[PDB]
Order: structure tokens, then C-alpha cells, then sequence
């Protein structure tokens, strides 16, 4: 129960936020062109 | 031991709380998804009564599509458990004849039952429905995408709401423009379509396909929120029992506790 | 035979031998006499009483070891004597009390591994309401 | 006693465990000194289960292929894993349910439940208290019987039908009576 829930949140945040940052990695040079190295 | 003991008691005492506040949370919801039963089972009951006039033998060969409403979340008793059932029952039966089966389903707990057993045989699933109100324009794309891949015949499983404390499972045989097409269609001669019947067929089809997935999925989502209720409360009960029986060993362990140290501490005493 | 929770521990250990000894003549003699023991627990907590006065080195739950030759000298007794030794008999309807149904105990596991059988009583069946409130799948024979 | 090139003394010792506590000095010395292993259990004999054989904190050091065959030690193994798998499950099933499960871990659940009741026997000298005539059992027909229950060869059958019935045949008869 202790092990369980822990890995259980441990994975289902982990898979989330893998998502959410795979977004984010996705829309992110547009949004922020002054870190683009591609205009540096 | 003492400290397993103590945070077994700690988590399962945080599992209680969180459920009685999900069962609270889960009535809530439960109230409003009545209410929009309420206001919306009036508008699709009259057209699917009108087109089942026409009787359809579910007995009829030919390519069949299985639609299966389920959801996308857990804890919600076993409903979807019953859905996958009633959905592998037919299959196997429909499929001893010859019968080429195609799955379309709804939500990713049918997605998780039949994707071992009839993973060979999905043609669309859908998912993340319950996260907005359920509304016509969910169920619009649904029905144009089983009506794009028009089959034979279509069956729809979900589960019927008769009390917050009962529901039941059941099987529509849907009409289809090819069960269409082979009938005379001479049970509606008693209704005056204002356009002509073949004009207005098509549309009065496709609304009667758009209706049918509203009302079986509005069915299926108060079933839900009911056995969401009763599972939260069996788990608090659960979780209760657990609680207790480990308070009974976490006394019996300090008492242990108590006695060794004590123990130890007089026999260095002692032998002094 | 009474000794009371007033008496001395002495005679609480004590009462149950003399009342085996007063049974002893009827095996012997051939009559058929029962024994019942109203709680044999008191005894042991007496005896951990008089053996911790004795400056004795505890155990398990404080108890010295010798608690089990203690019970076992006491229920050894009760016997069925064959046809050549007269045809006495006598039984022994020990009584122990437990704490919240505990009988992973050390005095309950002590003396039912001494037994010849087990009559367990329930208090959910008690508040209930069936009386006597003994459960049938944990009693044996 | 030990096995010496003069004779031989197989041993079979019964060891108490106060107040079911593994970790007392006595048993814990004893584990040390033992060639093989049964650790009965309270839990599993409130189950009707008899013998109440934890096979779990059960083990030997005549179980590797090299002296039983490997398809004996792929079975024990195999079964092993599977009461493994069930154990851990346990809490969420007290918890929330076996609803909760998966597809795999319901089949789990229902062969775990089936091979623990198939593992108990009905002995000869029980019949005085329990009527039920004894059942000898051979080792092949137990690797079978295990095989089949882990293939899948027998999901079809009750869970009742495997409690004290010895091989496969019993239980097929006893599933057949229980149809009515």
C-alpha cells in the first residue's frame, strides 16, 4: 500500500509531465525566438 | 514491527478521508448528470421510437459493427467489466456464423479489456468524452464516422440507469441504410414527411444515429457516477476494517516494544 | 474452590491442583468427574506475579518459561482410565480470556497446544444477540 | 544426525513457533540446521486449507534441475511466481477490489486461487474428523495437474472444484456433480 501508492504516483507523474515537457519542447523555439540559435 | 504498522494506519487513514470526499464529490455529480438526462432524453426518444417501428432481426448476416460505451476513468464498480462481457458474448456469437466484426468504442477501460482477447479487430476508439459536459456535437463526430464507414449492421452496448443504486446493461440493434434500402419502409406510410420520405430519409437517419449515441451515452455516464458512489463507500467501509485491525497490532507491538526495552534494561541492572 | 481476586497469588496458583487432586480420587475410585477451570489465565498471571517476586528473569508478555509445565502439570490429569485401572475418567473444561479475539497470544497458543479441542465465543455474536455466542468453524473437537 | 557412509537418518522434526512469531530465537536457529522446509500457516487454515502449507516460506535444497528434472523445477517455479503475483495484490484487492484489476492480473487471481485450493489433500487419518477418505497422490500427476492449471486448460472449471480432490480427474467428476 505504502510501495504501491508511491511508484503509483511516482509513475503517473513522471508519464504527465513527460508529456506536458514534450508539448512544451515542441512549442517552444517559436514562442521564444531570441533563444532560437537558428536567428543567433 | 511499530513503524510498518504506523504508516500502513497513516496511508490507509489518508485513503478513507479521500474517498469519503470523492464519495461527496461523486453525489454531486451524480445530481447534475440527472439533470441532464432529464432535459436531454426528450429529444432523442421520439426518433429512435419512430425509425424502431421498423423491426430489425438481429439475427441478419453481414458485416457488424460493435459499438461499446464505456469510460476513462477507474473506481467505477463494474460496469465497463459487465459492457466487455456482454460485447465478448456477442462477438463470439456473431462470429461463429462468419460474420466480419468491426469494434468502435468509447473510452480507454474497453480500450484495456478487449485489447488482448479482440485487439485484432478495432477499426476507432475514442476517448478523453467525459472530461467537458457531454453535449450533441460529441456525439455528432461519432455518429458521421460510423456512418462513414457505413456497415451492415451496428450494435451499440452501454448501461441503463434505472436508480441511483441500479443499473442494467443492454444491447441496441441499430437500423442502417443497407437494413434500410431492403425494406419498403410501408410501417411509416402512416406519417406525412413534408419533404419526400426518400429526400428526408437520409437525414432522419442521421440525426436518429446522433440521438441514439446521446441518450446511451448520458445513460452510461449517470451508471458510472452511481457505481463511482457505491465503490467509494464499500472503500471507506474497507479502509475502516484495515484501520482497525492494524490498531490492534500497533498497541500489541508498543506493548512489546515497552516490555523488551524495559526487560533489557534490568537484566543489565542485574548482573552487575 | 474458590480463590478470589482479594486472596493471595499462592492460593490462586494452588486452587487449581487441589481441585485436579479432589478430581484424582473419582478417576482413581472409577467415578466420572468433570473439572472446570474459571480463568486459567488469573493462575498464570499469579504465578508471573509470585516468580517476578523471586527476583526470576522474565520472558514473553513478562511470563517465565515455566508457565507452560505449569498448565501441563494441571491438564495432564485429566485422563480416561483404562478397564484394568478401574474405568474412571476426567475431563477439564478449561476457561481463558483473550483481549480483542487475540489467540496468537502466548498463554492462549501455550494451552492450546495442550488441549484436546477448542470452544470459541464471539462478541459480535454476542451483541447481536445469539447467545451463546459460540462460532463453529473455529471450534473443533 | 546426519547421512554418513556407514548408514543414513532421515529426520522429519516439528517445530513450534510461539505466538506465530518466525523471528524467536528457537525457529530462527533451527532454519539454519534444516536440509528441507514446511512453514504451516494460521492464514490459510482459517481457509478450510489443509495442510496449511505456506509454499512460499516453504523451500528445499533438492528443488534444482540437476536433481529433479526441469520441468518439475520450471512448474514448482512457475507456480511460485504466480502465488507471488497474487500476494501482491492483496492490499488493492482488500481495498478497493478485484474490479480495479486488469484483464492478466483477474486471470492471475483466478489460477492462484485455483492451485492453492488444488494444493491440499485429504489425508487418511483426517477421516476420523473429517470423513472424506484419503487420497495418495504421485508426483507426475501432480506436475501435470499443475501444468494444465497454469497452461489455461482448465479456466472453465468452478474454484470449488478443486478443494480436496487430489488429481485432475476428481476435480473434472466434482465439477461435473457440482453442474447440477
Amino acid at each position: 500500500s505504502v510501495k504501491f501508492m508511491d511508484q503509483k504516483r511516482s509513475g503517473e507523474e513522471t508519464v504527465y509531465f513527460k508529456k506536458e515537457d514534450e508539448a512544451l519542447l515542441r512549442n517552444l523555439l517559436a514562442n521564444h525566438p531570441e533563444y532560437d540559435p537558428k536567428y543567433s | 514491527d511499530l513503524k510498518i504498522v504506523a504508516a500502513r494506519m497513516k496511508s490507509v487513514k489518508s485513503i478513507q478521508k479521500i474517498t469519503k470526499a470523492m464519495k461527496m464529490v461523486a453525489a454531486s455529480k451524480l445530481r447534475m448528470d440527472q439533470r441532464r438526462l432529464e432535459n436531454g432524453l426528450p429529444f432523442a426518444t421520439p426518433v429512435q421510437k419512430l425509425v424502431q417501428r421498423i423491426p430489425v432481426d438481429p439475427k441478419e448476416k453481414g458485416t457488424l459493427a460493435v459499438l461499446a460505451l464505456s469510460s476513462d476513468k477507474g473506481l467505477c464498480g463494474g460496469v465497463n467489466s459487465f459492457v466487455a462481457k456482454q460485447a465478448r458474448i456477442v462477438i463470439k456469437e456473431n462470429e461463429m456464423a462468419g460474420n466480419a466484426v468491426q469494434v468502435y468504442g468509447v473510452g480507454d477501460k474497453i480500450r484495456s479489456a478487449l485489447q488482448r482477447t479482440f485487439g485484432d479487430r478495432f477499426k476507432r476508439i475514442m476517448t478523453e468524452v467525459t472530461r467537458f459536459p457531454w453535449n450533441f456535437g460529441q456525439a455528432c463526430i461519432i455518429a458521421d464516422r460510423l456512418m462513414q464507414d457505413n456497415p451492415a449492421r451496428l450494435m451499440v452496448i452501454y448501461n441503463h440507469f434505472k436508480s441511483a443504486v441500479a443499473y442494467d446493461t443492454l444491447t441496441l440493434n441499430v437500423l442502417t441504410p443497407t437494413q434500410a434500402a431492403q425494406s419498403a419502409k410501408e410501417q411509416l406510410n402512416t406519417f406525412e414527411f413534408e419533404p419526400e420520405k426518400t429526400d428526408v430519409w437520409k437525414d432522419l437517419q442521421d440525426f436518429y444515429y446522433a440521438c441514439t449515441v446521446f441518450g446511451c451515452m448520458l445513460d452510461n455516464i449517470a451508471s458510472e457516477q452511481s457505481a463511482r458512489m457505491s465503490a467509494m463507500d464499500n472503500a471507506s467501509t474497507n479502509a475502516g476494517e484495515m484501520i482497525s485491525s492494524l490498531t490492534l497490532r500497533y498497541n500489541r507491538a508498543r506493548q512489546a516494544k515497552i516490555t523488551t526495552e524495559l526487560v533489557e534494561i534490568i537484566s543489565g541492572a542485574n548482573a552487575l | 474452590v474458590a480463590a478470589t481476586a482479594s486472596e493471595a497469588a499462592p492460593l490462586q496458583f494452588l486452587a487449581p491442583y487441589s481441585g485436579c487432586a479432589m478430581g484424582e480420587w473419582f478417576r482413581d475410585s472409577g467415578r466420572h468427574c468433570v473439572i472446570i477451570y474459571d480463568d486459567l489465565s488469573k493462575q498464570a498471571t499469579a504465578y508471573r506475579q509470585m516468580s517476578l517476586l523471586l527476583r526470576r528473569p522474565p520472558g514473553r508478555e513478562a511470563y517465565p518459561g515455566d508457565v507452560f509445565y505449569l498448565h501441563s502439570r494441571l491438564l495432564e490429569r485429566a485422563a480416561k482410565m483404562g478397564d484394568k485401572s478401574g474405568g474412571g475418567s476426567l475431563t477439564a473444561l478449561p476457561v481463558i480470556e483473550t483481549q480483542a479475539g487475540d489467540v496468537s497470544a502466548y498463554i492462549p497458543t501455550n494451552v492450546i497446544s495442550i488441549t484436546d479441542g477448542q470452544i470459541f465465543l464471539e462478541t459480535e455474536l454476542f451483541y447481536k444477540g445469539i447467545r451463546p455466542a459460540i462460532n463453529v468453524g473455529l471450534s473443533v473437537s | 544426525i546426519t547421512t554418513t557412509k556407514k548408514g543414513s537418518i532421515t529426520s522429519v522434526q516439528a517445530v513450534y513457533v510461539p505466538a506465530d512469531d518466525l523471528t524467536d530465537p528457537a525457529p530462527a536457529t533451527t532454519f539454519a540446521h534444516l536440509d528441507a522446509t514446511t512453514v504451516l500457516s494460521r492464514q490459510i487454515a482459517e481457509l478450510g486449507i489443509y495442510p496449511a502449507v505456506d509454499p512460499l516460506d516453504s523451500t528445499s535444497r533438492m528443488l534444482a534441475p540437476e536433481i529433479v528434472g526441469q520441468e518439475h523445477y520450471d512448474t514448482a517455479r512457475a507456480t511460485q511466481k504466480l502465488l507471488q503475483d497474487y500476494k501482491s495484490l492483496q492490499d488493492i484487492i482488500a481495498i478497493l477490489g478485484m474490479d480495479e484489476l486488469s484483464e492478466e492480473d483477474k486471470l492471475v487471481v483466478s489460477r492462484a486461487r485455483k492451485i492453492q485450493r488444488f494444493l491440499s489433500q485429504p489425508f487418511t487419518v483426517a477421516e476420523v474428523f473429517t470423513g472424506k477418505p484419503g487420497r495418495f497422490v504421485e508426483l507426475p500427476e501432480t506436475i501435470k495437474s499443475a501444468q494444465t492449471i497454469l497452461r489455461g486448460e482448465c479456466d472453465d472449471l468452478p474454484e470449488m472444484a478443486f478443494y480436496m480432490c487430489g488429481g485432475l480427474e476428481e476435480v473434472r467428476s466434482k465439477a461435473v456433480k457440482m453442474a447440477q
